[PDB]
């Protein structure tokens, strides 16, 4: 059932938008797996680059974390910018919660970067900045570090 | 270990990024890697995994 | 006979509108040129006014100083607060701007987005109304409170379910009145350094009173990602001297020009009893579930966007599930949709209707903990 939620409301919505036009509904946008730590979760992001071929992109988690500050918000505009050039656009990261961090309530220090790249993920996945065109695909082994 | 005090959370970011790089998404190839500890319950189960 | 001067007006036409309009470039850009006289400045902000000719700015990486303005800078527009262009040189004030900072104010300000009609869902008996009196009415006339002298009510907390009387069916009047609505999801007060509570308090009013009958909303009065433990250790006084000083922030001390709070929550656990005195929650309110015809208006207001025979009962749908939750009739409305893609259908026949019964209502039993009031 995994695999039918994954298949019939990701790959669908590559290849049937009108399906969803001739009903009058609209797919959802972000898709987001959980759990412990061994079912199987970049195996499923390794199965949708396997049988679909709507320019599957990785992200691996902690390669956003950056040290010249500025660059992993860029990074992922240019990830959103390279995959609407190709415009289905699979797009899977790993670890959001190496990005996604519960706002530490302590102060007198802080890496920042993480927050910037984190309200410009957000910015650029949903809310502002709406679009039919994003498969939003992430996996992580923990819920109650991320933000609501 | 974390929770509302905020403090050291670095090096957790820096094991993490030697979880991404060491397994899963192209592993390491031709290394055979040996690790000791004496705490086995103070482990991640993010590289307990087989 | 005479097309040579035609050939002398064409050639006027073609050479001196190229000529010409490359020269125009060539000016503008010689005016590009120029601005190698207009060669830089620094920017700071004001952080107070020193004496009436000087100012204390603020170099972003690092240091203060003393400034005073070109010659007729407006220097009593030139408040602490304000940001301004500093000199290279001479390094004083050149040139004011706007900004302010950290979008976590701004994605919660004007995200907002708005209903498409006033019954989103239903059940609208006391909504209109209550929420009428409690928003738009003194804001037209305070005089009828100055008969007795006292702010606007104070706000009612929309409680009882997790979701219809929770986020759901809460800006139903919103939509229509639509004056200073933003949402407050009450996470963004629990900071990094955790004395910026308070200040974003200010932050939240101080931006708020513009709009001058403010609408202070707040979902979910205690969030942050996770669960809550009890009165021992830190789930703690966060949440009551935070909350104290959005009392603060909201009534009792300061206010300003008939600002509504609509307080709107059932999950937090931890909350102030000065909270629930007459005077900052003057008024509460209850909801229900549906009374099984709220069911009714919920599903034939979900019976919206779907190709069908017009044919789907309503009262099969109303009693045989139980979800109480607009967005379980959504759910119903997306997966009968999904059915219809199923089968390749235009139609979402009311057999899919009762396939999303089955489907959609068993893996809604999957919860437990159904049940949130605060003390
Ligand atoms: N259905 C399956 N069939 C075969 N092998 C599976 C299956 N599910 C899991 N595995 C195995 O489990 C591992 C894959 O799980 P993971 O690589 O841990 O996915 P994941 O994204 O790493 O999960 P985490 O939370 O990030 S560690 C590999 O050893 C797979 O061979």
């Amino acid at each position: 059932k995994q695999i039918q939620e994954l298949v019939e409301a990701i790959v669908l919505p590559m290849n049937h938008k009108e399906k969803f036009e001739n009903l009058g509904i609209q797919p959802p946008k972000g898709v987001l797996m959980y759990g412990p730590p061994g079912t199987g979760k970049t195996l499923l992001a390794r199965a949708c680059a396997a049988q679909t071929k709507a320019t599957f992109l990785k992200l691996a988690g902690p390669q956003l974390v950056q040290m010249f500050i500025g660059d992993g918000a860029k990074l992922v505009r240019d990830a959103f910018a390279l995959a609407k050039e190709k415009a289905p656009s699979i797009i899977f990261i790993d670890e959001l919660d190496a990005i996604g961090t519960k706002r530490f309530d302590s102060e007198k220090a802080g890496d920042r970067e993480v927050q910037r790249t984190m309200l410009e993920l957000l910015n650029q996945l949903d809310g502002f900045q709406p679009n039919t065109q994003v498969k939003v695909i992430a996996a992580t082994n923990r819920v109650d570090i991320l933000d609501p | 270990f974390d929770d509302g005090a905020g403090g050291d959370n670095e090096v957790q970011r820096t094991m993490l990024e030697l979880i991404n790089q060491l397994d899963g998404f192209d592993p390491r190839g031709n290394i055979k890697v040996l690790m000791a500890t004496n705490r086995p319950d103070t482990l991640d189960p993010a590289l307990m995994r087989p | 006979k005479l097309l040579e001067h035609k050939e002398i007006d064409g050639r006027l036409k073609e050479l001196r509108e190229q000529l010409k309009e490359l020269t125009k470039q060539y000016e503008k850009s010689e005016n590009d040129l120029k601005a190698l006289q207009s060669v830089g400045q620094i920017v700071g902000e004001v952080l107070k006014q020193l004496t009436e000719e000087k100012f204390i700015v603020k170099a972003t990486n690092g240091p203060r100083y003393v400034v005073g303005c070109r010659r007729q800078l407006d220097k009593s527009k030139l408040k602490p607060g304000t940001r301004v262009a500093l000199d290279m040189t001479t390094l004083t004030i050149m040139r004011y701007l706007p900004r302010e900072v950290d979008p976590l104010v701004y994605n919660m300000s004007h995200e907002d987005p708005g209903n498409v009609s006033y019954s989103e869902i239903g059940g609208l008996s006391e909504q209109i109304r209550e929420l009428r009196e409690v928003i738009e009415l003194p804001l037209t006339n305070p005089e009828l409170f100055q008969r007795v002298g006292i702010i606007p009510p104070k706000g009612c907390l929309l409680y009882g379910p997790p979701g219809t009387g929770k986020t759901l069916l809460a800006r139903a009047v919103a939509s229509q009145l639509d004056c200073n609505f933003l949402k407050v999801v009450s996470s963004s007060i629990v900071d990094k350094y955790i004395g910026e509570s308070a200040r974003l308090i200010r932050e939240m009013f101080n931006y708020a009173r513009d709009h001058q009958p403010c609408i202070i909303f707040m979902d979910e009065i205690d969030a942050i990602g996770g669960r809550r433990f009890s009165e021992g250790t830190s789930a703690d006084r966060e949440i009551q001297r935070t909350l104290m000083e959005l009392l603060n922030q909201m009534d009792g001390f300061d206010t300003l020009h008939r600002v509504k709070m609509i307080m709107a929550t059932n999950r937090p656990d931890t909350l102030d009893p000065a909270l629930l005195r007459p005077g900052r929650l003057d008024r509460k309110i209850h909801i229900d579930l549906p009374n099984e015809q709220a069911r009714l208006d919920i599903l034939k207001i979900h019976a919206g966007p779907i190709t069908k025979h017009g044919e789907i009962d309503y009262e099969a749908i109303v009693k045989l599930s139980d979800g109480f939750n607009g967005a379980d009739l959504r759910n119903v409305c997306t997966e009968a949709g999904m059915f219809a893609i199923r089968a390749d259908h235009d139609f979402v026949v009311q057999e899919d209707f009762m396939k999303a019964v089955r489907k959609v209502a068993d893996s809604k039993k999957l919860e437990s903990k159904l049940d949130y009031k605060p003390v």
